[PDB]
């Protein structure tokens, strides 16, 4: 009973969201009407973390879902699992979503915050108890990263205690959809730093490298690209839902990783990924996975570890296997990388095992690590702002919405001081 | 402005819904087969072009 | 749902929109009678019983051009409200279609472009169309628009007009007519496209394989430029773009709105046959001077935000891959505060063809549209044909006498002279 | 139950009820012999049997126009009583129509509608048709209308008069005939409705498309707004409108009573295959100055209270939001006390039609009746041409040598300078 | 033995009642010819509270229908209930109604008067008790308005003791069907102040919007919204007419409602109400109507409680439910939102529960409120009446009745010290 409300916003978060009602509703097995059909009790044990109980059998999930153009919502209900949705938790605007975020942020946002502000009161207060939220947006765009912006701070307001995680998309450096990324990034920036207890960052580019060097996927498509993503979302919260050896919940990984409040963006990993090819030669042991989750090229996140340093790390473990086999690895990876870890932190590495695994897998793992490899994100977008503000820019479609030119200096500085903080704890 | 819309309206977007799937499905085939994707062509219309041109 | 107005002004106005609403009516499956033998309310209205009606306003100063509509295949798809023909035309004078002519039917038109309005409950533009040269084109469009973006404010207005030619000219006042009108459209239209016929006669002689085209080859190529802009408000797509969307992302500042044209693959059906035309092939045919549909080269410019727009089975990957690699090609200049430089968009309805059509029935094709400095070469050309004209007054009397004063001949010249000081300062980098 | 009485006076209001009395037998079911092959009793008394009698008195100082009803179809329709003619007319003189020959007749005609108002047990009002040139129409109705008021007393008298056009005018003394019956119905009538000839050839041309309209076509128009305005009283209906209702909604004060009318849609049977004709469009319609019955720009002024009055399948609850989008009309003005400022009338009758006709059956129409302060222009230029003709005594002689008194001219002149003088006082700001 | 006597006055009035009628008739089981042909005993325990007998199974309601004008008579009487009603009990002028407040309080209504009185006579004094009055009447109008009024002080002269207790239906904020509302409210406010126990306010806006929001009817005619209107008046008799855990009557409820003499008008509520096919996705539970009788979109006022705060609420609940699930609903619903309740007022909610629901609920509840809210809508008229009254306007027909000026002065004065004392009990 330590329930969690779900929002998506934009259409990044819209996607990334659908997808992932399908790997739960898979996992407890729940048929797309709604109906348990499982095979297994435990299933239905903690299914109350996610889901509300229609009379007849019929479960309902946690989810809210917010856009400023209702197009992205006809292609959700069109997906298989479209039905399952309460239909008066879609709350979404008339108007263009303009890919602007001072738009999003003060003409239509204000209009939908407080319709959105209600619905998210039902599904928060319907609940014998609540642990936290669940966000799924990206930065680069207007609406998922304005709004959401915006949605951040009233939820700190009215329920500073809950945990506030939120998953973000970056703007890519080569190849990006979005002139005014750059704008974006800044300004929302400002938001997460202060509000959010916990932030994962996800690359798209890092997406497209893995499917093209580990899966060996001739033809991705984003719904592949987006199972990646649904796979960490399910690991974080397995803790609440199936029973383990050690339980790890999102309060004890906050507590671990974060040593300053501000220091919690995070980088996230799963192994096994296995190339189709190369199942019938790997042999699935603890030691395997230990690899591949500490690999460079298996990190979400397009910043390499190497170039900087660890403060905290976090391994997840689904399946039965051996607590000894386990620990030791935490052991070996640590003093066989002695230079990647800070001294003033003894025990860098934390663990966790969880007794049941995903479907087709006998074993699986998830990782969830924080470093000062950010600098070179945060540095990228930097430099990029500050050549398209130097010269004054597509910064006049900003302006006539209500926004303040003093504000981009603000978004800078706080961006520029993270950048900053992370340099003097390297030391 | 006069009608029992809802009532008819739920119907028209079933339709709407039944539709998407319909052309998700057929797309999802022919993307898969990456001779259509990358390279393929529609040759067979294409030279019922050409004897028009001669006519 | 969400709606697009269009309003056609001039012969050429005219004979562009019967072109491009066949292409409409054929695309979605109505008949020329409107009947049937979806995204129909993007351009149409249901009357009642199975009738569709198109969201057009055809309106010409004479009626040569509107009749032919009228006793046409296609008179039963109009209303005839929405065919408006004056009784003599402006004979190629600004002032004669903005002052004498031009006010004697302009509170006509006016009623019957809002009134249509009315039945777009999601009203998000409109699109003009003009020719420069022509006296209705210029004087008429500027009073049209001057007068619409009072009415209606914060609407996308966008443009699609026709330069005149560098070298090929059928009227002699031409210069006169484009600079004057150049004025009114600077503050009043939001974005507006640029084409010439030169640039389209060359592109349907190599590359569509006719000997000797006609107007109705150009129009049709101008038709699919509008199809393929429009298809994200119509069908389903990976990735979609909406008008103010394109209007952020293109335009750097408020003056700097003019883009460009291009489109590909042009081809001919043999020659398709023979190749298999990528999405790495087709990108780079973009880019090519060849294939831009203004005569001017970008090479002795620079590129600021270019837009994308893709058709068919394409896939996100594909179009990454190719836009990663024209970055690389060194022929190709961006200005450097504009690092990104793209905006991309995926749609998943291929193009339609025509019976008696001259393209190949392809099934991946891309448009383009970009913002580049290389337009002011053509500004520069315009100016320098009205100087020679103006030094001896050539052509005063007749502007004079219909109404129009003296000093708006210099004041039109240092408007477009402020409009070129803007692009040499924006291509300027620090 | 309730009653209404139609009378009809001079050419211009016998020839109007020709047309209304067709449309109301053919709506009920009634040949024109008075059998059948409800509302019947608000227009018609049963004398037993199966046969029906209208309410109405036709007179006329000359017998021409009557005699056509007593050989025409209809001669078996009345009671011949009702049918009273003259012997030789007015000859376009009021003095004459009123004191030297208007006397021969009176009484005769005051005890015919009389003794129709004893078999009327629940009457509410009447129905009287003038035209403001004639002699008869403007002579014999100052004197009709001045013993009514004073036989009946609290019965609203609502008039249907022919206001004189602009430019159109086929009487040289009709500016005389026009100020000296302006006196008679502002103190006797309790609401008299404007209309003119020029506005109503303009709205027969355009939106009913007719090359060369008659008095014919003109006489079918203004019948249908008497039939829509007193549906209320015959058909169901959401919403239900009496004269009284209507009474104390139109007038702010005593003097201020004249209105002006409206109706919509008004179209031609192929135009209608191509438009909706929703509640949002008819209601739009209603505010054009085109479709004004009476030429007068209601944007010279601005707006008091308004009736609007609905005719078919109409639901309550969307009329209400055509009335929000008009209250966001801009171009409309409203005078700042009475913010309110609308009545609304649904009844579900759709309208009748006839053989022959002009107008097209439609689902739904909408009538509007509404007050503003644009009239005063109409008195405006009536003041101007009785001053020139009044400055050299042009016609006075006729009028002298018929009974009538010099000292009048002036005065009536004065009563109508009272009444400009009126509207403009409420007008002003508040 | 509880007897409840009910008169309908005006169109809004009738039209009204008559749907109410069908409701009761339904729940009771009493063919549209009058006999009982229904499915329980318990149905015949106390019909006598609002029907009368005739020899021969016959059950005829205590209904008095007053108008003007025939019009609505004879649409009554075309109803499918018309033969219900007692064909004497039709009282009606021979005249228009005129929309005018003075011409129907002083003109035609003292006329009717007299015989309106000796028709509520034979009713009255026939039954064994008589506990209070049922009036349904509009506060726009010319004949309920002003009417409904005359008759309510004549009412009061003869029965002191008895609850008068009235419905009301209040002109919209924002379109309205009148251009002379705002002297026909104002004028009938002084009397119902000094006069009726009990007033309840509806707004036709809210009408709408709940149709709308909740019940998605796309056209919602004239019937839908008496319907809606209709359930209140039977929630609130119903405790007279079924058993239950814990009775409250009407007189209970004017004791704990009302704290002071002048303030006793009140918002009413319904739940749970429908949403096409959407009630699949919804697990209706006691929680559950809480949620939706405190939300403040399920008010049939436009009357924001929000911007005012609450001086005391009451909810009855119908069907076999917990009492100690209903307790714990009104302290959790007090208790959380504390800012909206008064201090010097502890223990703001009143509940009741009653053992049948109606037919095709298992549950339903209804909600009665009184707030500060209300002066929102005063203002609303006031300032109407203010700027036609300065101008005069349409006063000259109401003087050619018989009213005098001064009554305008007086109907405002009191109007705006009604307004002043919700604004000093705010404190
Ligand atoms: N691309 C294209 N251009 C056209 C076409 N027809 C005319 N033009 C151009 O239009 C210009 C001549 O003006 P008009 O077409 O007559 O335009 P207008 O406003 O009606 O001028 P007026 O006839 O004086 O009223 C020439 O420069 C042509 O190049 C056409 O079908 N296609
Ligand atoms: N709308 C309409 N107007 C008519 C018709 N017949 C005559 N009129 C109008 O009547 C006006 C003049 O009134 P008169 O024709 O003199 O009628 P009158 O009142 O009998 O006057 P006298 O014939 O002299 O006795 C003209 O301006 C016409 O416009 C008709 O059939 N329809
Ligand atoms: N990983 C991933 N990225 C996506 C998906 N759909 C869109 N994007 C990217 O997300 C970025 C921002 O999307 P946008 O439409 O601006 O989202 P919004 O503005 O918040 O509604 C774009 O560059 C897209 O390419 C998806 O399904 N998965
Ligand atoms: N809820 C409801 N309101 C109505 C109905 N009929 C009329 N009304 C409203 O009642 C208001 C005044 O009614 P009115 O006809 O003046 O009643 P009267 O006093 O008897 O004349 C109008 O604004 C109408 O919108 C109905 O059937 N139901
Ligand atoms: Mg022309
Ligand atoms: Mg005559």
């Amino acid at each position: 009973v330590r329930e969690i409300v779900h929002i998506q916003a934009g259409q990044c978060g819209n996607q990334i969201g659908a997808k992932f009602w399908e790997v739960i509703s898979d996992e407890h097995g729940i048929d797309p009407t709604g109906s348990y059909h499982g095979d297994s009790d435990l299933q239905l044990e903690r299914i109350n973390v996610y889901y509300n109980e229609a009379t007849g059998g019929k479960y309902v999930p946690r989810a809210i879902l917010v856009d400023l153009e209702p197009g992205t919502m006809d292609s959700v209900r069109a997906g298989q699992f479209g039905q399952l949705f309460r239909p008066d938790n879609f709350v979404f605007g008339q108007s263009g979503a303009g890919n602007n975020w001072a738009k999003g942020y003060y003409t239509e946002g204000q209009e939908l915050c407080e319709s959105i502000l209600d619905v998210i009161r039902k599904e928060a207060e319907s609940c014998d108890c609540l642990q936290g939220f669940q966000l799924v947006h990206s930065l680069g765009g207007g609406t998922g990263a304005g709004l959401g912006t915006l949605l951040l701070n009233k939820l700190r307001e009215e329920y500073p205690d809950r945990i506030l995680s939120t998953y973000s998309i970056v703007p890519s450096p080569k190849v990006s959809d979005t002139v005014v990324e750059p704008y974006n990034c800044t300004l929302s920036v400002h938001q997460l730093v202060e509000s959010a207890d916990e932030v994962f960052c996800i690359d798209n580019e890092a997406l497209y490298d893995i499917c093209f060097r580990t899966l060996k996927l001739t033809t991705p498509t984003y719904g592949d690209l987006n199972h990646l993503v649904s796979m960490v979302m399910s690991g974080t919260t397995c803790a609440l839902r199936f029973p383990g050896q050690l339980n790890s919940d999102l309060r004890k990984l906050a507590v671990n990783l974060v040593p300053f409040p501000r220091l919690h963006f995070f980088i996230v990993g799963f192994a096994p990924l296995t190339s189709r090819g190369s199942q019938q030669y790997r042999a699935l042991t603890v030691p395997e996975l230990t690899s591949q989750l500490f690999d460079n090229k298996n990190m979400m996140a397009a910043c390499d570890p190497r170039r900087g340093v660890y403060l905290t790390a976090s391994a997840h473990f689904r399946g039965r296997m051996s607590s000894k086999e386990v620990d030791e690895q935490m052991l070996n990876i640590q003093a066989r990388n002695t230079s990647y870890f800070v001294e003033w932190i003894p025990s860098n590495v934390k663990s966790a095992i969880c007794d049941i695994p995903p479907r087709g897998l006998k074993m699986a793992a998830t990782f969830i690590g924080n470093t000062t490899a950010f600098r070179e994100l945060f540095t990228r977008v930097d430099s990029q702002f500050q050549k398209m503000y130097a010269r004054r820019a597509f910064i006049h479609w900003y302006v006539n919405e209500g926004l303040e030119t003093v504000e981009f200096d603000e978004a800078r500085s706080n961006m520029t001081d993270l950048i900053q903080e992370y340099e003097m704890y390297e030391t | 402005m006069e009608l029992r819309q809802h009532s008819q309206i739920e119907q028209i977007e079933n339709a709407k819904i039944e539709r998407r799937r319909r052309e998700h499905a057929e797309r999802l085939k022919r993307i898969m087969d990456e001779k259509n994707l990358q390279m393929g062509m529609d040759y067979d219309a294409l030279q019922k072009q050409i004897d028009e041109k001669k006519a | 749902m969400r709606e697009v107005i269009s309003i056609h002004v001039g012969q050429a106005g005219v004979q562009i929109g019967n072109g491009c609403w066949e292409l409409y009516c054929l695309e979605h499956g109505i008949q020329p009678d409107g009947q049937l033998p979806d995204a129909f309310n993007t351009f149409f209205s249901e009357t009642g019983a199975g009738k569709h009606v198109p969201r057009a306003v055809f309106v010409d100063l004479e009626p040569t051009v509107v009749d032919e509509v009228r006793t046409g295949t296609y008179r039963q798809l109009f209303h005839p409200e929405q065919l408006i023909s004056g009784k003599e035309d402006a004979a190629n004078n600004y002032a004669r279609g903005h002052y004498t002519v031009g006010k004697e039917i302009i509170d006509l038109t006016l009623d019957r472009i809002r009134k249509l309005a009315d039945q777009c409950t999601g009203l998000q533009g409109f699109l003009i169309f003009h020719s420069f040269g022509g006296g209705t084109g210029a004087g008429f469009g500027s009073l049209l628009l001057e007068r619409l973006s009072v009415d209606y404010g914060k609407k996308s207005k966008l443009e699609f007009t026709v330069y005149p030619s560098p070298q090929v000219s059928t009227a002699i006042v031409e210069p006169y007519n484009s600079i004057l009108a150049t004025h009114s459209m600077i503050d009043h239209s939001d974005c507006a496209f640029m084409v010439d016929n030169e640039a389209l006669y060359d592109l349907c002689r190599r590359a569509l394989d006719i000997e000797r085209p006609t107007y109705t080859n150009l129009n049709r190529l101008i038709g699919q430029v509008v199809s393929s802009l429009t298809a994200s408000l119509r069908f389903d797509g990976a990735l979609n773009v909406d008008f103010t969307e394109f209007q952020t992302n293109l335009v750097p500042y408020a003056r700097i709105h003019f883009p460009i044209c291009s489109y590909a693959p042009v081809i001919s059906a043999e020659k398709a046959y023979h190749e298999q035309l990528s999405v790495a092939e087709i990108t780079n045919s973009l880019f090519e001077p060849a294939n831009m549909m203004v005569k001017c080269d970008p090479r002795h410019g620079k590129y600021m935000a270019c837009t994308l727009l893709y058709r068919g089975d394409v896939v996100p990957k594909d179009v990454s891959a190719a836009v990663a690699t024209i970055k690389t090609k060194r022929t190709i200049q961006f200005v450097d505060w504009c690092p990104t430089g793209f905006k991309m968009g995926i749609n998943y309805q291929p193009p339609t063809v025509v019976p008696g059509g001259d393209l190949a029935k392809v099934q991946r094709a891309v448009c383009m549209l970009a913002n580049t400095t290389a337009i002011a070469e053509a500004w520069s050309r315009l100016d320098h044909k009205f100087d020679l004209m103006y030094a001896k007054r050539a052509f005063v009397h007749w502007y004079v006498g219909e109404g129009m004063e003296e000093a708006e001949f210099p004041e039109a010249r240092e408007d477009l002279a402020l409009l070129e000081k803007d692009y040499d300062e924006v291509a300027a980098e620090s």
